[PDB]
């Protein structure tokens, strides 16, 4: 199975601030790999897909980065609606898992 | 009266093979290509030529 | 004895005649006919056993043949052999039988499956005895005179001439396969299965359990089962498995001849 | 557009039956273009996924909870439901169902493999 | 090739044999896994 983990762990920044998270996996997954936000009490909801292009819908502020086992999530200014929690999660070869996720916070 | 005894025939595929000589009486080899033997459950090797 | 066929087993091969004008793999097929005798007796090969269940223990009233891949038990009752005129069975053993019959130009086997199902193959001969002594006749007299001759002798007892047995090749299966939605599934049944797809990673392995692939579509893969415990005999009708053969055993051919009067 | 939401207690005994029914609104799933997929969140642990099952029957697992997973299929109902035997106190977690669609794809961009639409969850309660 | 004396040997408890038949193997059929050939028929059958 892929292993799966992210950096950092925690998030503390304020608003106006650029967020990056990034996403390591142990196999190579080429261009699959997603980036999944958590708001308290529902579902995770996927935001970025092919580890590049953002989800229709989504403002253009949330993007992503990182190619053959790195990939970063890029955010270009943080708002208040941001602080949740986001997770990635790989698409190349089954079984399908996820990442441990991280938690933002208000600095 | 006289016997004659054939073994079992050699397929390789995606590849050439070669034979040697032997000193048994009568004895013959020969090579053929463009071969692509069937089973009962499907082709044999995946290789089409 | 029957111990020279505890670690043996049964296989398909190719038949020219499947009775209706066309070819199929049949799981009874003929080998090379024998007719040295001057009584004019035949020995025929087969390609199932006679005699033995699947357990090793012996049965007379049992014969052994292969289904898709594993074994299975039919009743003797069911055998016939024919050359136009039917034909009378005199001994059987394992892969050999003894049989009488008319003169003719062809020569038929069959026999009767698991599941009410009959099977056939036929083979082009030209039978004809030969003539002892200076008139023909057609049948046995009650008056007359006795003359040198030979026949078939009904011994199982060992004999100098034997066949061999080797391992077998990889079986190919297409069934194994299925297509669900932009990806194949394998399902194995338990067995162990090599499979091998020209698709985009170029994925190969040896498994033994359950797997998926991601977007490699069917027709661009392979499967095939390769682990085998019993032997075979090396019929020139099937491949071989590797450049130079692996001996494991060998088994003895019955019914030597002798000297009789006719 | 589809919307998820479950049925069933999350209130089970030890050793017991665990079942979640996931039913689809605004949908169904006669549709032969998607999968479904059970996960569950252990407190302290991200989402694990159990596995998929698909419309005519066809399943896959993961290894670990194979030996005990079961999906099924309720086209009548609309549903599909799983049934996890031999539950232990560790088993006490939150769930989610959730949706993906499969498709032949090329070019390294796609949306296949990636889940789209989710449930509301339950906190599974594995006590006595 | 096809007349008395195409096999000799000099006792019958000799392993030394001598043939004299001709044999050529041809192209197997399409489709089909055997091994054909071409030989000439005994001659001590047809002597008799």
């Amino acid at each position: 199975d892929i292993q799966m983990t992210q950096s950092p762990s925690s998030v503390s920044a304020s608003v106006g601030d650029r967020v990056t998270i990034t996403c390591r996996a142990s196999q190579g997954i080429s261009s699959w790999l997603g980036w999944y936000q958590q708001k308290p009490g529902k579902a995770p909801k996927l935001l970025i897909y092919a580890a590049s292009s953002l989800q229709s819908g989504v403002p253009s502020r949330f993007s992503g980065s990182g190619s053959g086992t790195d990939f970063t999530l890029t955010i270009s200014s943080l708002q208040p609606e941001d602080f949740a929690t986001y997770y990635c999660q790989q698409a190349n070869s089954f079984p399908r898992t996820f990442g441990q996720g991280t938690k933002v916070e208000i600095k | 009266e006289y016997k004659t005894v054939i073994p079992s025939p050699y397929v390789k595929c995606c590849g050439t093979a070669e034979c040697k000589d032997k000193s048994l009486p009568d004895y013959s080899c020969k090579v053929f290509t463009g071969v692509y033997p069937f089973m009962w459950g499907g082709a044999y090797c995946f290789c089409d030529a | 004895n029957f111990n020279v066929y505890k670690a043996t087993r049964p296989y398909l091969a190719h038949c020219p005649d499947c009775g209706e004008g066309h070819s199929c793999h049949s799981p009874i097929a003929l080998e090379r006919i024998r007719n040295e005798a001057t009584d004019g007796t035949l020995k025929i090969q087969v390609s199932l056993q006679i005699g033995i269940k699947t357990d090793d223990s012996h049965d007379w009233t049992k014969l052994r043949y292969m289904d898709s891949h594993t074994p299975a038990d039919a009743e003797r009752a069911g055998l016939l052999v024919r050359t136009s005129a039917p034909c009378t069975i005199t001994g059987t053993m394992g892969h050999f039988i003894l049989a009488r019959c008319p003169k003719g130009e062809t020569l038929t086997v069959g026999f009767t499956d698991s599941r009410k199902i009959s099977h056939t193959c036929t083979h082009p001969f030209h039978h004809e005895p030969p003539v002892i002594g200076r008139e023909r006749f057609h049948s046995r007299p009650q008056h007359g005179k006795e003359l040198p001759c030979s026949t078939y002798v009904q011994s199982t007892a060992a004999t100098a001439e034997e066949i061999e047995v080797h391992m077998p090749p990889d079986t190919p299966d297409r069934t194994l396969m299925t297509q669900q939605s932009g990806n194949v599934k394998i399902t194995v049944n338990g067995q162990t299965v090599r499979y091998k797809c020209n698709c985009g990673g170029s994925n190969e392995g040896l498994t033994t359990t359950d797997k998926v692939i991601n977007n490699c579509k069917i027709d661009q893969c392979h499967a095939a089962v390769t682990n085998h415990k019993n032997w075979q005999y090396n019929s020139p009708l099937v491949p071989r498995n590797a450049e130079l053969g692996d001996r494991k055993g060998k088994i003895h051919i019955p019914f030597p001849l002798a000297n009789v009067t006719c | 557009q589809v919307q998820l939401q479950e049925s069933g207690p999350g209130l089970v005994k030890p050793s017991q039956t665990l079942s979640l029914t996931c039913t689809v609104s605004g949908g169904s799933i006669s549709s032969d273009d998607y999968y479904w997929t059970w996960i569950r969140l252990p407190p302290g642990k991200g989402l694990e996924w159990i596995g998929y099952i698909f419309y005519t029957g066809g399943t896959y697992y993961n290894p670990s909870l194979k030996s005990r997973v079961t999906i099924s299929l309720d086209r009548s109902k609309n549903q599909f439901s799983l049934k996890l035997s031999s539950v232990t106190a560790a088993d006490t977690a939150v769930y989610f169902c959730a949706r993906a669609p499969e498709t032949y794809c090329s070019t390294t961009n796609c949306y296949k493999g990636y889940f789209d639409s989710w449930g509301q969850g339950t906190l599974v309660t594995v006590s006595s | 090739p096809g007349q008395f004396g195409d096999i000799q040997s000099r006792t019958p408890e000799s392993k030394d044999v001598y043939a004299n038949t001709q044999l050529v193997l041809q192209r197997p059929a399409a489709g089909t896994v055997h091994v054909p050939y071409s030989q000439a028929p005994s001659g001590f059958k047809y002597w008799l």
